[PDB]
């Protein structure tokens, strides 16, 4: 007398699920020209819930059933990374932590993913020191067929900084809502009945990076101890 | 004191050049150039270095993605079957075809086994029932008595979605920038070259004094 | 749509020889962009001094609802700008 | 998971952090005691009581961590929230 | 095989099988409709390709 | 104030050559063209250059893409089949 | 342009996500703002 | 799913948020509390009324988040519906 | 599938989405609410009457999507089909 199934989700349907059930089933065996149970092999259902997460309730009596999925997942971060580096004047220097690993590629040859920093000043006498930059963070995210991908993100400017002060480089700022929804339809719209009939699924999400950059200028022999102490 | 010494080398060897002997060399370490000509020449480029000297604005570039998107569709419709007496059946959709369910069912049937020259059931497969049920979504009522059936479908799916990105870059006036937050994939291609993916944005402001950036 | 034909267009009975699919969809996309001159050296700091304390607002309101599990432990933050003098080099000044 | 706890001895160091990140000597935060090294007599009285004014010292040194100072001739002394 | 003609089959088919004698009767009426419109749009300077 | 220096670099460069010794460059960094020619042909190069500086229009250009369709089809006939 | 996406994500958000009230959902920041209501008061006084 | 709740201190803080974006000294969103750094005496009461008339601060000082204000010499002060 | 339901919110917001796309200011469409920005009293009697007059504005206020409206000094007053 029928069924009612929603693909949203994560949300494992209901189909699917009453087919596993009955594939664990016990199958009572005989041989002749004994009585033992194979019992069942649940590989069928337990690939279902490999990744599943969050409640399901049931009512599972006399083959017919009502499933109840919910979850509501919620993540954070938060992070602070600053690299530093000293050079003389008009002299280029690099500074990677990371590490270095091999791309296919044609032949293997050798990248270098992480934390880098290479950049060349030169002070511009209004006590200003004038960046030629170059920032990048990477790193190993997985596969694909045939390789490796890395994350990356990384922004080679020119920017203009005072002597102790901070500018900002560069910065992404990323929101999304996303929504989805599925009904029978006519009797989702019931304003108190209708959440029986529906399935929803809601999404949000947001990212915030900013790179600053704050030179400083040791002109002194006593400015390198001054900092390089501290 | 703004000028990188080199930059300045080519330009005022062309300058010098047609304004005869002269020569130009840029210390790269202590940036400054050295200009060996006459008394007259020198007094030449003297007032060139002075007004190429000046100091450059630097320009914050800003970028807003925008997207809205908005799906919809809605899906219904009634399927018969029955005895030698007949069948209806539509392949709209996603909407599942009465056929060849009424066959899935059957091919669930338990079938009595014996083995003779037991009294085991192998019970059923359905390998082929769950296959149409894999992908399918929203209502299916049904009247299944008497192999003749009724099969009222209906769904309807609807999505939203919001985007707001707004990467931004800090250069220099005239120079250019570049900006990447992405991920770096191979292609395959041939030979795996490696390509880059992501947000990006490669800007190259110049100031045009009506105080307006191109 | 599909139908019988004939039955499919009687105006009350004929929705139980149809099957019928719509679809409607729509997006928009549009890009942007503001360029913003810094030519001061209090310019560079005026701007690029607003979107520090709007990320540390951020790293802050982050701190305030802390780690669930561990508290009170931490977390980055990033440092103030003009912090001026803790309190007890505060004090030194008053001595000497 | 479940409560205090509480307070430092990583405040207690994270206190004598903020002081030296400005300096100029050091500040050592050795246990939940802070430290400072560098004729200051009538220093004392003037320097300790503006600490013993600030709300913070008047916080902390009622939170529990405890300050010392120490000046080079040598010499030094320990002050809470008692001797304030 | 009786399922893999079925697979692609659209409406109607009224029968009578009755002592393998039979009078088959198939009708449909597919009907389908579109409309699209996109609007791309760029902005340039004069002179300058986009 | 409007050209990109480098490309009139080479528009001035013909200007100038059969005009004719005379010199130009440009400065990238700074946006700036350098004329070095006698007093007579400088007056001239003036002139081009003002008159080549003039600020440009933008154009915003939309396509609009319509597509309507609309399909049709009707099926009908009988069958028969019997014993031998 | 810029006041007809803005209209389509206050629309977009005047129905909220049916799930979390209210929360937020991107929307793109208004052309002349003015100024906030406190920066307003701080005018009145200095 | 399912009813206020309601309100901030998101928006206690999106409202500090709002007020620093223009600036000009900083505010700080402190928990529900919203802060503002910099002889403003008789700035107070005029300062103070503008927001007591707002409608918005009628609606938040009765909506339930706080208020405060900082000056720098020193001083600050909170206020909510009541003083108002 | 199945009846109204009817009106808007949506063609209240593509009302104010059609006297926009023209402007000039602003017209926001809050709710089923229609809003405009921008001493014009005198304008109101003169200005509303003729909305009362517009037989869309007699079938719209009469439909039962709300009209509003603001000007800028500051304020602003509702209208509908009582107020016509």
């Amino acid at each position: 007398a029928g069924l009612m199934q929603f693909a949203n989700g994560t949300q494992i349907p209901i189909g699917t699920l009453g087919a596993a059930i009955s594939q664990a089933k016990p199958q009572k065996g005989s041989t002749v020209i004994i009585n033992p149970d194979t019992n069942g092999d649940l590989s069928t259902l337990a690939q279902l819930l490999s990744g599943f997460s969050g409640t399901a309730v049931g009512v599972v009596k006399g083959d017919w059933m009502a499933l109840v999925q919910a979850v509501k997942n919620d993540s954070s971060s938060n992070v602070l990374s600053t690299p530093s580096i000293t050079t003389l004047d008009n002299q280029e220097a690099f500074f990677m932590v990371g590490q270095d690993v091999p791309v296919l590629t044609g032949t293997v040859e050798r990248k270098k993913v992480g934390i880098m920093l290479k950049v060349t000043p030169q002070i511009n006498e209004g006590n200003a020191v004038q960046m030629v930059i170059e920032q990048e963070v990477s790193k190993v995210e997985g596969q694909t067929s045939l390789d490796v991908v890395f994350g990356e993100r990384k922004l080679k400017t020119t920017v203009l900084a005072n002597d102790g002060e901070l500018i900002v480089l560069g910065g992404l700022m990323d929101d999304q809502a996303g929504e989805s929804v599925a009904k029978v339809p006519l009797l989702g719209d019931i304003p108190l009945i209708g959440n029986l009939f529906k399935s929803t699924a809601d999404k949000k999400e947001k990212r915030n990076l900013m790179v600053f950059i704050r030179p400083t200028i040791l002109r002194d022999g006593m400015a390198a101890d001054g900092v390089s102490q501290r | 004191k703004y000028s990188k010494a080199e930059d300045l080398v080519d330009v005022l060897k062309q300058v010098s050049g047609t304004l005869t002997i002269v020569s130009i060399a840029a210390s790269k370490h202590s940036n400054a150039l050295i200009v060996t000509a006459p008394q007259d020449i020198m007094q030449s480029l003297q007032s060139v270095i002075e007004q190429l000297d000046i100091r450059r604005a630097q320009v914050h570039v800003e970028a807003l993605i925008v997207e809205v998107a908005e799906g919809s569709n809605i899906n219904f419709g009634v399927q018969w079957a029955s005895k030698d007496a007949g069948l209806m059946q539509f392949a709209n959709g996603t909407q599942i075809p009465i056929g060849t369910l009424g066959a899935a069912i059957s091919q669930a049937k338990p079938q009595k086994g014996s083995t003779v020259i037991i009294n085991p059931d192998t019970n059923g497969d359905l390998s082929t029932l769950a296959q149409l049920l894999s992908g399918f979504s929203g209502t299916a009522v049904g009247v299944v008595k008497g192999d003749w059936m009724a099969l009222v479908q209906a769904v309807k799916n609807d999505s939203s979605s919001n985007v707001l990105s707004t990467p931004s870059i800090t250069t220099l006036d005239n120079q250019e920038a570049f900006f990447m937050v992405g991920q770096d994939v191979p292609v395959l291609t041939g030979t795996v070259e490696r390509k880059k993916v992501g947000i990006m944005l490669k800007v190259t402001p110049q100031i045009n004094e009506g105080n307006a950036v191109q | 749509v599909a139908k019988v034909p004939l039955l499919g267009d009687i105006p009350l009975i004929g929705n139980l020889f149809k099957s019928t699919a719509d679809k409607k969809e729509k997006r928009n996309l549009m890009v942007f962009i503001r360029p913003t001159i810094l030519r001061d050296g209090m310019a560079a700091d005026g701007v690029s001094q607003r979107k520090y304390n709007y990320m540390r607002a951020e790293q802050i309101y982050r701190d305030e609802q802390g780690l669930s599990l561990m508290p009170h432990t931490a977390q980055p933050v990033l440092p103030a700008q003009n912090q001026a003098l803790p309190p007890e080099v505060r004090a030194f000044l008053n001595a000497g | 998971c479940a409560s205090h706890n509480e307070n430092a001895s990583l405040l207690a160091k994270k206190q004598a952090q903020n002081i030296s990140q400005n300096l100029p000597v050091l500040a050592q935060s050795s246990g939940t005691t802070v430290k400072m090294t560098i004729t200051p007599d009538a220093f004392l009285t003037s320097y300790q009581r503006q600490m013993c004014a600030d709300p913070t010292v008047k916080l902390m040194l009622t939170e529990g961590i405890n300050y010392s100072i120490t000046i080079n001739n040598q010499y030094q002394r320990k002050l809470d929230r008692t001797t304030c």
